[PDB]
């Protein structure tokens, strides 16, 4: 079968450009994990833009964390300088991204699309 | 020698940076983020510090 | 004569002590302004024990911000060496609270007491 | 010692009055600055932007 794309983020979601007051960004690996140390006690929902194949992620385009009100507090994105990564560096970097949100007390969500091919 | 705007927006929405606001282009303040149009600390300002090593607004000393 | 005395808090809210990531101390006048500048997005009660005379609150006990969750944020507390500020100090004092708490996004409301005879 | 073992590490939870374990919680519920936890975004981002974190700032 083709590669199919799962889309959970709108055309808006996914251009718009985001604040962190207390800025947090670490390359892993091909992967660029940001995050704001500021954001706390919110219900925070992960929802990604991604190919699946064989009923399992290929490829990672965004994923970004967002608040009940819309608000992005988190994100995933390639890095341009590398030729590619894999479910399991998305699965590292998911991660590092969850890790930090339950760190500052955030009631962290998984979108269902990324719940079924993340895993 | 010549400005072309009639005016403009000196410092920066902080509810838009934090999403907090429906103005637009219309907003009194402006929705673009220049690091050099943000608005005062108010921690800063009241307590004389601010906690965030990475704060964008500004610090300014009892003159 | 011995004044009336509001109290807004229970014992345990009045006595218990609280923690704060990013401390503000600030002494105004007769009074300890306290708040945590982590402290975002939330809505806030603000609740007082104070003694009332002619109808205004004449001397503060304490003043605590509350989560809704009942975790206390910020406070003003008269420093110990005095018995004397006025209503006014108690004004400024609650004014310069509220502004930290607003401009960190938060909604503030004051309790019916403290509407009746302060703010 | 007089206790049979001893907690080693402050409840963030209760610091933050997110704990409702009292005396049943596996961590510390006083503040004791030399028993915090080690702060997660030091630790993953070799960084930190809270200039009084009062988490452990670990390095190599
Ligand atoms: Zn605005
Ligand atoms: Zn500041
Ligand atoms: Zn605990
Ligand atoms: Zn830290």
């Amino acid at each position: 079968p083709a590669s199919r794309y799962i889309t959970d983020m709108t055309i808006e979601e996914l251009s718009r450009d985001w604040f962190m007051l207390m800025p947090k960004q670490k390359v892993e690996g091909p992967l660029c994990i940001r995050i704001d140390q500021a954001i706390m006690d919110k219900n925070i929902m992960l929802k990604a833009n991604f190919s699946v194949i064989f009923d399992r992620l290929e490829t990672l385009i965004l994923l970004r964390a967002f608040t009940e009100e819309g608000a992005i507090v988190g994100e995933i994105s390639p890095l341009p300088s590398f030729p590619g990564h894999t479910i399991e560096d998305v699965k590292n970097a998911i991660g590092v991204l969850i890790g930090g949100l339950e760190w500052n007390d955030n009631t962290v969500r998984v979108s269902k699309t990324l719940q079924r091919f993340a895993w | 020698h010549h400005s072309h705007m009639s005016g403009e927006k000196t410092v920066v929405c902080k509810h838009w940076l934090r999403g907090l606001c429906k103005k637009g282009d219309q907003c009194e303040f402006l929705h673009e983020y220049d690091m050099t149009k943000m608005s005062e600390c108010y921690f800063y300002s009241k307590f004389g510090e601010c906690s965030n090593k990475e704060c964008p607004f500004l610090h300014i000393d009892p003159e």
